[PDB]
């Protein structure tokens, strides 16, 4: 209902705006208020009253409000900072309501690259016994969020039976996924082996499990 | 011995939050900077300010305690245009009554003046800037405020009509003042936009 | 500090009645003059307020949900609720309570502060189904890698933790998948000294809420 562009970026120490675009029935007749929203966490309180601060919310967050348009200025950016940041107005259409702009996802460039542990697992022998397997590579704290995986028997690829998460990011602004490939038990002591390849930025792992 | 001030007659008599017991006369400023904080009029606002000239003992009483109000909200009516320490509220000496659970039931109380000195009573109507704030506040969307003495009669509908944003309000405050006499009693009938009195000022001359 | 607390997540069928509850502790429902408020997240949306009501009864509700909505309050339990009647998968969300602090007029109240842990509410007519847990071995003077894969459940979300929360350090668990089947799986891992392999226990603690399924595994070598 409020329009904020979807992404922003700046780098450390930098000053970025995140804009609110409303109608005269919302921003423009009404108090604006932002929220933050950190990764895995509920929303907090950053603005309130188009430019006052909660208890805890340093000078550098400062809020504004002009016409039908608000605006976020977050100056001396950190590394902490990356969030969601939402604007909110009561609205006066239709005997009112609270509404919210579309969220904000802010990234901070620069951050120190980190390579990915890869660790592949067997199936266990509980599944076994239940007549399933899986094998189950698990990809955490890398920098940026983009990898990529292939899966092989023996020596040869495979592609049936992957299922792959996005790249999900983790409290320390890390990233974190995996990759699931089904086998029959059967499938499993037929081969050699099987492998789970993980290329990050421009290093690629192969890690490698057998049956026993 | 005179009394000077940076507020405005209303605003004091009135308790608007802003503003912080004998005298001959009263002189205000042309343009007080604390005036109505809730934007609004003051009815008959000359007549009172000679009133109060020469006046002799001035005190402030309690005649219907905010908290008498069972079925009315009495803490919800405030307003950030009546700022106190950064937080909304209204004046002090008047209560802002809101519906209690989605129901404004119909209002009928009456104060019988048992002191032996005048005492002035202030109350006021609020004329809401749309018919969808009237449902917010009070319900009702048909409303009336009745006042009676043995002086004085009132009938009062409120005007629901958008005007022009004063101190960030569309809507607007009316508020009414008489001298009730000894022994004489004070009727108030009403089902919304009722802002009611709480305190009143004992009036010797 | 006033602290919100919405009721466990679960699953709702279609045209069925979604009902919440928030529990606020650390103060008095009734004490103080806020707005109690409901909002909610759609996954790949936004924020949407649904409403918020007064201690003593009166509520606000988002007119685009309005026919739908109904909230309470109970001062004795220090709880207010939410019903939302005739859900669709539009519904799925996660819901927050929280508590509008800051009034700027009888009905109007700002500052969302604070907001609840959020609860997740899926509607489908899928039934709910409660994970397999399957030990991932660690096999090596260093450290070693162990954890447990959680298998075939639906809806989300389930929890996992090591040794009930004595053991953190080391831990991830991994955001699910989701499989063709509709069913999702995940996987936690915990890094830990080979040394202490022969000596110490590890066992993950899986909750799946919305089955009522709790599930212990002990990870060993080999
Ligand atoms: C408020 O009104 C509802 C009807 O919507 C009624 O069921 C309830 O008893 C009332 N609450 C109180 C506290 O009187
Ligand atoms: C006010 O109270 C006195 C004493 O009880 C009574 O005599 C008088 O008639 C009352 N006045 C009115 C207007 O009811």
């Amino acid at each position: 209902v409020l329009t904020q562009p979807p992404s922003a970026s700046g780098t450390p120490g930098q000053r970025v705006t995140i804009s609110c675009s409303g109608s005269t029935s919302n921003i423009g007749s009404n108090a604006v208020n932002w929220y933050q929203q950190l990764p895995g966490t509920a929303p907090k309180l950053l603005i309130y009253s188009n430019n006052q601060r909660p208890s805890g919310v340093p000078d550098r967050f400062s809020g504004s409000k002009s016409g039908t348009s608000a605006s976020l200025a977050i100056s001396g950016l950190q590394s902490e900072d990356e969030a969601d940041y939402y604007c909110a107005a009561w609205d006066d259409s239709l005997s009112g309501s609270w509404v919210f702009g579309g969220g904000t996802k802010l990234t901070v460039l620069g951050q120190p690259k980190a390579n990915p542990t890869v660790t592949l697992f067997p199936p266990s022998s509980e599944e076994l016994q239940a007549n399933k397997a899986t094998l189950v590579c698990l990809i955490s704290d890398f920098y940026p969020g983009a990898v990529t995986v292939a899966w092989k028997a023996d020596g040869s690829p495979v592609k049936a039976g992957v299922e792959t998460t996005k790249p999900s990011k983790q409290s320390n602004n890390k990233y974190a996924a995996s990759s699931y490939l089904s086998l029959t038990p059967e499938q499993w002591k037929s081969h050699r082996s099987y492998s789970c390849q993980v290329t990050h930025e421009g290093s690629t792992v192969e890690k490698t499990v057998a049956p026993t | 011995p005179l009394i000077l001030r940076d507020c405005s007659v209303a605003g004091w008599l009135l308790g608007n939050p802003m503003c912080d017991p004998e005298w001959s006369y009263i002189v205000e400023k042309a343009n007080p900077v604390n005036d109505l904080c809730y934007p609004g009029d003051f009815n008959d606002y000359e007549e009172l300010k000679h009133l109060l000239s020469r006046i002799n003992h001035f005190e402030k009483i309690q005649i219907i305690p905010k908290s008498s109000w069972s079925s009315h909200e009495a803490s919800l009516g405030v307003s950030s245009a009546c700022p106190y320490q950064r937080k909304s509220s209204f004046f002090r000496n008047v209560v802002w009554l809101i519906k209690k659970n989605s129901t404004y039931p119909t209002i009928k109380r009456s104060y019988n003046n048992t002191n032996q000195e005048d005492l002035l009573v202030l109350w006021g109507i609020h004329h809401p800037n749309d018919a969808a704030e009237q449902t917010k506040l009070y319900q009702n969307p048909t409303t009336y405020i009745s006042v009676g003495t043995s002086t004085l009669n009132q009938r009062l509908v409120p005007r629901i009509a958008t005007r022009s944003k004063v101190n960030g309000q569309s809507g607007r405050m009316e508020f009414f003042w008489t001298i009730l006499k000894p022994n004489d009693a004070i009727n108030f009938e009403s089902n919304g936009n009722f802002i009611a009195p709480e305190y009143a000022y004992k009036i010797v001359k | 500090q006033v602290q919100l607390q919405e009721s466990g997540p679960g699953l709702v069928k279609p045209s069925q009645t979604l009902s919440l509850t928030c529990t606020v502790s650390g103060g008095s429902i009734s004490s103080g003059t806020y707005y109690w408020s409901w909002i909610r997240h759609h996954p790949g949306k936004g924020l949407e307020w649904i409403g918020y009501i007064y201690h003593s009864g009166s509520a606000y509700y988002n007119p685009s949900l309005e026919s739908r909505v109904t909230m309470s309050v109970d001062t004795s339990k220090n709880q207010f609720s939410l019903k939302l009647s005739s859900v669709t998968a539009a519904d799925t969300a996660i819901y927050y309570c929280a508590r509008a602090e800051n009034l700027l007029s009888p009905y109007l109240a700002e500052g969302f502060d604070p907001w609840g842990q959020g609860t997740l509410v899926t509607v489908s007519s899928a039934s709910t189904k409660g994970p397999s847990v399957f030990p991932l071995a660690p096999s090596s003077g260093g450290t070693a890698a162990l954890g447990c894969l959680v298998k075939d459940y639906f809806p989300e979300p389930v929890t996992v933790s090591w040794n009930s929360g004595a053991l953190t350090s080391g831990v991830h668990t991994f955001p699910a998948v989701l499989q063709s089947s509709g069913l999702y799986s995940l996987s936690s891992v915990v890094t830990v000294p080979s040394s202490s392999l022969g000596t110490q226990t590890y066992i993950c603690n899986v909750n799946h809420k919305p089955s009522n399924t709790k599930v212990d595994k002990k990870v060993e070598p080999k």
